[PDB]
DNA sequence: ATCAATATCCACCTGCAGATTCTACCAAAAGTGTATTTGGAAACTGCTCCATCAAAAGGCATGTTCAGCGGATTCCGCTGAACATGCCTTTTGATGGAGCAGTTTCCAAATACACTTTTGGTAGAATCTGCAGGTGGATATTGAT
DNA sequence: ATCAATATCCACCTGCAGATTCTACCAAAAGTGTATTTGGAAACTGCTCCATCAAAAGGCATGTTCAGCGGAATCCGCTGAACATGCCTTTTGATGGAGCAGTTTCCAAATACACTTTTGGTAGAATCTGCAGGTGGATATTGAT
């Protein structure tokens, strides 16, 4: 008489059983195994995870205990294989990393 | 008097805007583009407040991308000033090339 | 009995064409008509590449079309190449073309 | 048995020219053409016709997916040709 | 005059904030073309989904799809 | 309605970073970036499975997908939590 | 079973040099063979490890043409003339 | 004793090679590289020929390629000498750079 | 180095635009029972992939010789950056007004679905020919004198 | 400027690999008769987009002065192009062995419905604060001297 979500019995966070709607919403007449959802909910939320990790410590590097598209831009475009995973993405409002040719250097 | 050498403040220029993340292109001027070029392929059309945004957001981020790579193209020709032919090699090499 | 591409007025397979819009479970239903469009634009852009490569095959004086030649017609016709930008055909080769500069004096 | 566009690009292969002929290795590139583009409409369409919350691929995503996909001069013979079948076949019964 | 409302102060620092130091007097113009066609095929393909869609209303969503397709993933607008 | 990620973003945020928040656009990035990865996952793994004439979806296509569409360290602990939650969605009462 | 190895260099200096006659090239500086061997190893690298993905997905020993073209595409590169 | 003037041959080449389609890389020390590789990745694999075939020709055209957009590069500098420098900027603005 | 004009960073404080949290319908996920499909199992056929081999000529490797390219150095005309100046225009915050997205709900045309009948492709085989490879010779290009 | 050295353009020759018909098996198109249901159509509500208005301070255009950069020109050190030589290794082509890719069929583990009960997620209203923005003095940076 009692429920449990599949997300729980995963020991995941995201929407394990949202996903397994998701995945046929926007896939036909394909059968979905009951691993897939599970197996894509831990994966996101993995990654989610990895950016927010950096997100933040950027957040703190910047004096600010407020995570915006910045420090997530900041977080994503210093990360080698984050900044691999979103090439040809565009964050809002996240800016360009500080960077400057040396040769437009002033000479010192 | 006071003056600052050639370069200096542009320097301070890119620094700056480096740091920040707001638009730089003004917004009316930006709609106006918008709606002017939306036009020639759909009459009396409704843009929503952030579909003007995201386009704007996009262009920019373009262009501040699109200069980049025109920037490697001026250094590469041991130049600091770039030049209409940085911007074409750098799309011609892109794929856009238009 | 009519196939259907015979009812359309096309050579393109439209039955084909219809079931393999459902085999790649693009969506969950599929509309009489669009395996008919589909199957005549498909005939279409064929007819277009065919016409360009045979020139081209016969420019070089030859009477049967090989790679060479759907690459010259496609790399010499604006809208193909772009439509085939990102393409690569096997034994194409390229449009024969060398900078202005490299060329002696 | 492996199906391909084989005897369906010579047909469109003797209207343009009926004296020219065609290598299998030309063939070849012809069949990986129509699969390709036939692949790029299809999901195009598909997308849209997700995107509209709807459950079916008509004629018109179809035509959509033409016109986001093609350049346009060859988006728009691409298509007359579309409609002009289409049309033709709604009346052939 | 829409494409002139697109300023050199503004291009300039557009180019800054890509770290431009100098500029052909020539650029000004320049970027002003290729922000044209930019626009051009964004907003055409977003119109094009406008228009499938029955609408007389360009959605962000209209928009973040036509840059999904010309391979501009963009995130923020989604919502 | 109108579903998000939003929610889920947000505990995940506070199980690593208690003391720490996140901004209204903020969220809507991290919303896109699941919606992006996800749906790239998604378009790999029934690909999988039609090349190989499947029609079933699976944990085993999600994982390759995982692993065809992610950098390698990435990929490796992706792989890891996934299986890691599989097994324990299946042992797991 | 004969180990393979250094075959890269196998990527001879003529062959690069015909390659980039093709791409229109008349002056080469002697840096370029081994960049290029650089550039190419990659290349192969990722296409074969993608393929290859493919042809464990599918609990098989050998790499078809058609894993190679499914990898051309993951990266962009759609080829002509494989197609099964 | 004749002898043509540096170039001369290198210009006969470029019209050579365009006008014909066959692939430039020996054949077998190819096939060797991409089982080496594949091996260094996965043992006891197999390979169709047409697999090997396919990514020759990929692998040869996509260089031809990365020469075109060097070649263009080197001309931008000012220079007919295509130089590692020169492959590395058109990576970078072809996003490849990885 | 020595000012001196100035930009820049950091200490410091507080109202509130915007994030956080509370709150109570409710759409959709979890649940039990039943119906339908599948993709791993297994014996198995046969394509093709691997490894040889032997002959040898096309093609790589090495060395040399010097043409001309790349780069360094010098020279200046003039294109753009810095800065003051007069001011047109973008920005800004609330406004009633309607075009027009997005909902609910009824239903006819269109799809799906399960057989049966008819036939348009395909694989294989007999058969027609376009052209790759060689031989030759008049012609155009190059480079020396 | 004329001419020897060579690579190039190329019309003819023709045997044979690869292309083009020639025909019957078989999935698979194509009719028919139910069975199911999308999504356009019609009535309707309210979430938003276009707008009229009107200040004001924030930027844009203008124009003057010249710093120094881009670009032309002289030059020579040496790096690559051409090339003659030497002989290895890729290429070619026929040949057997066997791993393995692919077809087929028996089957239980698994996914797909159809339907009911229990929340998990969301909207928007009630509560809350991180920090944008303003002030100010210390210090760093730049540049003439």
């Amino acid at each position: 008489s009692t429920k449990t979500s599949r997300s729980a019995k995963a020991g995941v966070i995201f929407p394990v059983g949202r996903m397994l709607r998701y995945i046929k919403k926007g896939h036909p007449k394909y059968r979905i195994g009951v691993g897939a959802p599970v197996y894509m909910a831990a994966v996101l939320e993995y990654l989610t995870a990895e950016i927010l990790e950096l997100a933040v410590n950027a957040a703190r590097d910047n004096k600010k205990g407020r995570v915006t598209p910045r420090h997530i831009l900041l977080a994503v475009a210093n990360d080698e294989e984050l900044n691999q995973l979103l090439k040809g993405v565009t964050i809002a409002s996240g800016g360009v990393l500080p960077n400057i040719h040396p040769e437009l250097l002033a000479k010192k | 008097p006071h003056r600052y050498r050639p370069g200096t403040v542009a320097l301070r220029e890119i620094r700056r805007y480096q740091k920040s993340t707001e638009l730089l292109i003004r917004k009316l001027p930006f709609q106006r583009l918008v709606r002017e070029i939306a036009q020639d392929f759909k009459t009396d059309l409704r843009f929503q407040s952030s579909a003007v945004m995201a386009l704007q957001e996009a262009s920019e981020a373009y262009l501040v991308g699109l200069f980049e790579d025109t920037n490697l193209c001026a250094i590469h020709a041991k130049r600091v000033t770039i030049m209409p032919k940085d911007i074409q090699l750098a799309r011609r090499i892109r794929g856009e090339r238009a | 009995a009519k196939t259907r591409s015979s009812r359309a007025g096309l050579q393109f397979p439209v039955g084909r064409v219809h079931r393999l819009l459902r085999k790649g479970n693009y969506s969950e239903r599929v509309g009489a008509g669009a395996p008919v469009y589909l199957a005549a634009v498909l005939e279409y852009l064929t007819a277009e590449i065919l016409e360009l490569a045979g020139n081209a095959a016969r420019d070089n004086k030859k009477t049967r079309i090989i790679p060479r030649h759907l690459q010259l017609a496609i790399r010499n016709d604006e809208e193909l190449n772009k439509l085939l930008g990102r393409v690569t055909i096997a034994q194409g080769g390229v449009l024969p073309n060398i900078q202005a500069v490299l060329l002696p004096k | 048995r492996k199906e391909s566009y084989s005897i369906y690009v010579y047909k469109v292969l003797k209207q343009v020219h009926p004296d020219t002929g065609i290598s299998s290795k030309a063939m070849g590139i012809m069949n990986s053409f129509v699969n390709d583009i036939f692949e790029r409409i299809a999901s195009e369409a598909s997308r849209l016709a997700h995107y509209n919350k709807r459950s079916t691929i008509t004629s018109r995503e179809v035509q959509t997916a033409v016109r986001l996909l093609l350049p346009g001069e060859l988006a728009k013979h691409a298509v007359s040709e579309g409609t002009k079948a289409v049309t033709k076949y709604t009346s052939s019964k | 005059d829409n494409i002139q409302g697109i300023t050199k102060p503004a291009i300039r620092r557009l180019a800054r904030r890509g770290g431009v130091k100098r500029i052909s007097g020539l650029i000004y113009e320049e970027t002003r073309g290729v922000l044209k066609v930019f626009l051009e095929n964004v907003i055409r393909d977003a119109v094009t989904y406008t228009e499938h869609a029955k609408r007389k209303t360009v959605t962000a969503m209209d928009v973040v799809y036509a840059l999904k397709r010309q391979g501009r993933t963009l995130y923020g607008f989604g919502g």
